[PDB]
């Protein structure tokens, strides 16, 4: 990957982030992504590792989770809330800036054909068919962390 | 269900004194007084205020659409 | 060009449900669903 | 009144047999409340209106 425009295929944008906020084996449909966090002119592109939990429960627009997501900077890696990401997609420099990341961590660098099998997995989990036993699992997410009557 | 906006008979409007009539029926107003107090003289329009009944007091009772 | 969206009954949640997909809420899995107001032009007289 | 049943001789034995006799009697009743079970068994308050709207049957199992 060495063009800054190529990282926003996938990258999660928040319109659509929290429609997959419940979409089932969600530790595999974040588990690669990127996003533009927020932390003067340092930002940064994280990658996201794994989805961890927070005891913080926060409203994601409509929904309220209190899930949390383990990001990574090259060598800074630590828990994140949905709070900080941003519906905009990645300039120039946020990129080189994850760049400059992986340069100091000597972490291995993703090919520029490896997305391609990335990028399809998100096209999979918006198309996802909710025919099977998610009900009970889905159901219980909101009521986790939302009260009963409304 | 919800106040009649105009007088069957005659055609006055009827739906703009509902909540005037409501405040005068707070206290011990006669529903008679009621209608001497906004006026209505007629027995035309005296007959949309008495007979009325506001059910849609009822109707806000369930569950809203969001 | 729908997805199917329906709105929920207890929950009052527009819900995607596509064709061949279960008629349950997002929210709470109950079974009851409405169609959505029809975007086709409706206009009445007031008469 | 309560059941008492007795097994065919099968006269297998080549004897008039005395077969053996199986009896039940019904004790205590139970009603629960209405409950609705979705398609999977899952129970769940049945509401008149939610019956009225899937034609369910107002009912409560015994
Ligand atoms: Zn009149
Ligand atoms: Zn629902």
């Amino acid at each position: 990957v060495s063009l800054p425009e190529e990282l926003n295929r996938v990258r999660l944008s928040r319109h659509k982030l929290e429609r997959w906020c419940h979409m089932p084996f969600f530790a595999k449909t974040v588990t690669g992504c990127f996003v533009r966090i927020g932390i003067k002119p340092v930002y940064r592109v994280a990658e996201i590792t794994g989805v961890v939990e927070t005891a913080k429960v926060y409203q994601l627009g409509g929904t309220r989770t209190n899930k949390g997501l383990q990001l990574r900077h090259g060598n800074d890696q630590r828990v994140f809330r949905l709070e900080f990401v941003s519906n905009q997609e990645f300039t120039e420099s946020e990129f080189m800036k994850w760049k400059e990341a992986m340069f100091s961590a000597g972490m291995q660098l993703p090919t520029l054909d490896e997305i391609n099998k990335k990028e399809l997995s998100i096209k999979e989990a918006l198309n996802y068919k909710f025919n099977d036993q998610d009900i009970e699992e889905i159901v219980k997410e909101k009521e986790r962390f939302r009260k009963a009557p409304p | 269900m919800i106040i009649p906006v105009r007088c069957f008979t005659c055609g006055k409007i009827v739906g703009n004194k509902w909540e005037a009539y409501l405040g005068l029926l707070q206290a011990e107003y006669t529903e008679g007084d009621a209608l001497d107090a906004l006026g209505l003289k007629r027995y035309c329009c005296r007959r949309m205020l008495l007979a009325h009944v506001d059910l849609i007091e009822k109707l806000l009772n369930y569950a809203p659409l969001e | 060009q729908q997805p199917m969206i329906y709105i929920c009954g207890e929950c009052h949640t527009e819900n995607e449900i596509k064709s061949r997909d279960p008629i349950r809420c997002r929210e709470c899995g109950y079974r009851i669903m409405y169609k959505k107001r029809t975007k086709r032009l409706v206009v009445f007289d007031a008469r | 009144p309560p059941i008492d049943l007795q097994a065919e001789a099968q006269h297998a034995s080549g004897e008039v047999e005395e077969p053996p006799r199986y009896l039940l009697k019904f004790e205590q009743i139970y009603l629960s409340k209405p409950t609705h079970w979705e398609r999977d068994g899952a129970p769940s308050p049945m509401m008149p209106n939610e019956a009225r709207l899937r034609n369910l049957t107002y009912s409560a199992p015994l």
